[PDB]
RNA sequence: UUCAAAUGAGAACUUUGAAGACUGAAGUGGGGAAAGGUUCCACGUCAACAGCAGUUGGACGUGGGUUAGUCGAUCCUAAGA
RNA sequence: AUAUGGAUUCUUCACGGUAACGUAACUGAAUGUGGAGACGUCGGCGCGAGCCCUGGGAGGAGUUAUCUUUUCUUCUUAACAGCUUAUCACCCCGGAAUUGGUUUAUCCGGAGAUGGGGUCUUAUGGCUGGAAGAGGCCAGCACCUUUGCUGGCUCCGGUGCGCUUGUGACGGCCCGUGAAAAUCCACAGGAAGGAAUAGUUUUCAUGCCAGGUCGUACUGAUAACCGCAGCAGGUCUCCAAGGUGAACAGCCUCUAGUUGAUAGAAUAAUGUAGAUAAGGGAAGUCGGCAAAAUAGAUCCGUAACUUCGGGAUAAGGAUUGGCUCUAAGGGUCGGAAAAAAAAAAACGAUCAACUU
């Protein structure tokens, strides 16, 4: 009973890899019969081919140490290789700081909560990084609005 | 290939000489409200092309299903 | 822990077995009065050819 | 918005290996709703006739939720080998056995 | 070459029936001398040049 | 690497099941180019060959197998002939 | 090859839109002109595809003394076609210094910006057809050289300095500016050609036929090729899962694949490879050869010299796990008879990343 042929059959009938493979070791008489690709089908219909199951991978470790992570667990000093710019880039820190800083001036124009000339101003300071993040962007500008409040009312 | 919308002008091609054949294909789908409902796709084979109609109400439906010519073959499912 | 034996008289099957359940195979060789004559009745013997 | 699921525990049931009681009284106390256990706030009833069960859920809850607790269910009593939680229909389910032999 | 001018696979058919052993009635005609064929050639061992 | 079974005159080495392992996606995986030329695949087989063995094989014997208006060549020019 | 329908014409070779252009079409020879074919390399950014991760749901498997709304897995959609969809670009209105718009990267504007309203390329995506009838996942029936049959379920989302890759508009580089031709199209041109009882047309729809020759198996290498061989050598290329980590590094696994390199019994010398050593610390040797020490990240500190750019990670210090916290960093939306057999009837909300 050599079964090398119809094992090879049933890896490419059933779909899968030979070492997913299993043949009833009890039917080896009847399995060297098959000889054809459609015999086989019988074969697995059958009961007596079977398709082992996927040998398991579970990632419930992983996610468990990333649920932790994102709790801010292990960030320390001797958990760190590659430098503070490998992990996070100088240049998409910056980038991002400016988009949001340029969506808020944006939407301030586009509301009137400030005038064009004002905008220009805090456009051109914000290129030069007169600001950390973007609250301390809506103080200088709150400052601004009672700045020209206070020259309009000693104006008055 | 191609869905062909107008009933009236889908009924001309119905004859045009050169199609043999057809079909009524059934299908059980659920509008937008998440209702079941049942919906009929009617399909010619023309020469180079297959036009099919799709019809929601099913009323206009199974009437059409008789404004077909009977010399022309049909395959119902 | 092979089956299990029932109140009703019923004998249940236990999940480690799962696919010699599922598995069907060949039924008897049934022969016919017509072969099961036959078969009975030849004496010509070949394992032989040289 | 209120879903109904419904297990048919018959066949094990009347061959006398189960108890659509004590199954029932394992379900109530089991199912977690939006947190720990018994929090069931008539979001949740589990009633029984004992040839079937019904669990009606407003609250988070499924077909594989119930099939983990039934599932375990059957492994506190040792029931598991002898049976399999199985869907009929989708929401309608069966307890059953493998092999039945005369 | 698995893509080749048909000149060369016309010669690799001639090569294939080049090969095969002598016809076994061929040994009993009278005065033949010829015991096999020893024109024979494996793929492995003797390349054809083309 | 290990255990059982089948096969067989014969099993450390073949086939299946079980188990343990490794390549670890820049692979011991899936495809191709040049080159090879039938090695592909089945049946039968064990004299020589596979620096042990052999029931196994890229070995030996008998056969089967490669399907295009669209994938290539074919057409065009390059350095050149 | 050709026929029917459409379209054009008595204003013969169509009409709309201020325009960018539009459309189911709408004659066009000689000759000419233009486009495509047709193009480096690097950098970052934007968009897409696949993958990766991930929530809800419908199934099947696994573990369950104890815990886990748990762990694993199926839930897919092609060329082709219609409708729609863009950065750039261009058009009309309008007329800007209180200089404005704008990219991550500072370029743009009276040679007409911002703003208002449009036009296009269809790269790419979206909905529908193709097409659920296919495929996949479960529960079932019968059948053993018939072969199939029957049921269900194939659903709805999210996220990103992610990975490969496509592409866009950009920037940098050069005493280097990174092929050619077949082939197809448009245009200028007006030869020629043709209506009113009728004719033009095949760059519109539909229909009809034809598509020759040769290659096509398999290997592509720790056995199919070259090395005299089944030789640790050599030999161009595509696809590429999870974790750790800066990483395509090393180490572990998943899908697929192997488990093939003569075996057994003992464990002497000398070996080959790998290791460790008290005290000393190069006294060894031609020679610190060989080995050891150092190493990642963060914070501090860093000389002589110098072509002022370097030297520099100079030298030299300190920190680094686990756990619980604190703070900071965003998007979206709202202000003939008898018997027997057999057959049939300045807020608010909400959503979400990690990184310090
Ligand atoms: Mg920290
Ligand atoms: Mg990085
Ligand atoms: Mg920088
Ligand atoms: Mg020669
Ligand atoms: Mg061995
Ligand atoms: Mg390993
Ligand atoms: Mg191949
Ligand atoms: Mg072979
Ligand atoms: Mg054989
Ligand atoms: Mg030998
Ligand atoms: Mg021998
Ligand atoms: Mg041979
Ligand atoms: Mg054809
Ligand atoms: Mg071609
Ligand atoms: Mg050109
Ligand atoms: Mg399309
Ligand atoms: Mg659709
Ligand atoms: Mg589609
Ligand atoms: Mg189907
Ligand atoms: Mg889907
Ligand atoms: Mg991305
Ligand atoms: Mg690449
Ligand atoms: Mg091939
Ligand atoms: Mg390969
Ligand atoms: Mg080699
Ligand atoms: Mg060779
Ligand atoms: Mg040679
Ligand atoms: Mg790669
Ligand atoms: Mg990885
Ligand atoms: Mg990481
Ligand atoms: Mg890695
Ligand atoms: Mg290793
Ligand atoms: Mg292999
Ligand atoms: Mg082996
Ligand atoms: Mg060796
Ligand atoms: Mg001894
Ligand atoms: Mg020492
Ligand atoms: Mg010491
Ligand atoms: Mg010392
Ligand atoms: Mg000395
Ligand atoms: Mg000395
Ligand atoms: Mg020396
Ligand atoms: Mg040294
Ligand atoms: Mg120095
Ligand atoms: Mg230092
Ligand atoms: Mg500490």
């Amino acid at each position: 009973a050599n079964l090398r042929t119809q094992k090879r059959l049933a890896a490419s009938v059933v779909g899968v890899g030979k070492r997913k493979v299993w043949l009833d070791p009890n039917e080896t008489s009847e399995i060297a019969q098959a000889n054809s690709r459609n015999a086989i089908r019988k074969l697995v219909k059958n009961g007596t081919i079977v398709k082992k199951a996927v040998t398991v991978h579970s990632k419930s470790r992983t996610r468990a140490h990333a649920q932790s992570k994102r709790e801010g667990r292990h960030s320390g000093y001797g958990k760190r290789k590659g430098t503070r710019e490998a992990r996070l880039p100088s240049q998409v820190v910056w980038i991002r700081r400016l988009r949001v800083l340029r969506r808020l001036l944006a939407k301030y124009r586009d509301a009137g909560k400030i005038d064009k000339h004002l905008y220009h101003v805090l456009y051109k300071e914000s290129k030069g990084n007169a600001f950390k993040h973007k609250r301390a962007l809506v103080e200088h500008i709150i400052q601004a609005k009672a700045d020209a409040q206070r020259e309009k009312a000693l104006n008055e | 290939a191609r869905e062909i919308t107008d009933i009236k002008q889908f009924l001309e091609l119905t004859r045009r000489a050169d199609v043999k054949t057809a079909t009524v294909k059934i299908n059980k789908k659920l509008n937008k409200a998440g209702k079941p409902f049942r919906q009929t796709k009617f399909k010619v084979r023309g020469s180079s092309s297959l036009y099919t109609l799709v019809i929601n109400d099913a009323g206009k439906a199974k009437k059409l299903i008789q404004s077909l010519p009977p010399t022309l073959k049909v395959n119902r499912l | 822990g092979i089956e299990l034996h029932l109140p009703t008289g019923i004998k249940v099957g236990h999940r480690s077995l799962q696919r010699y359940y599922k598995q069907d195979l060949k039924p008897e060789v049934i022969l016919t009065e017509g072969q099961g004559t036959l078969v009975a009745a030849e004496t010509r013997s070949f394992l032989p050819a040289f | 918005i209120a879903k109904t699921f419904t297990v048919d525990v018959s066949s094990p049931t009347e061959n006398g290996v189960f108890d659509p009681a004590s199954y029932a009284k394992y379900l109530i106390d089991h199912i977690k709703v939006e947190g720990a256990v018994g929090n069931l706030g008539n979001a949740v009833t589990v009633t029984e006739d004992g040839t079937v069960v019904t669990v009606v859920s407003t609250a988070k809850f499924s077909g594989k939720y119930l099939k983990y607790l039934t599932k375990k269910y059957l492994k506190k009593n040792q029931l598991r080998d002898w049976i399999r939680f199985v869907s009929t229909k989708t929401n309608e389910y069966r307890l059953a056995f493998y092999q039945v032999t005369p | 070459a698995a893509q080749k001018s048909f000149r060369i696979k016309q010669k690799m058919a001639k090569a294939k029936k080049q090969n095969r052993p002598l016809p076994q009635w061929i040994r009993l005609r009278t005065n033949n001398t010829i015991r096999y064929n020893a024109k024979r050639r494996n793929w492995r061992r003797t390349k054809m040049n083309i």
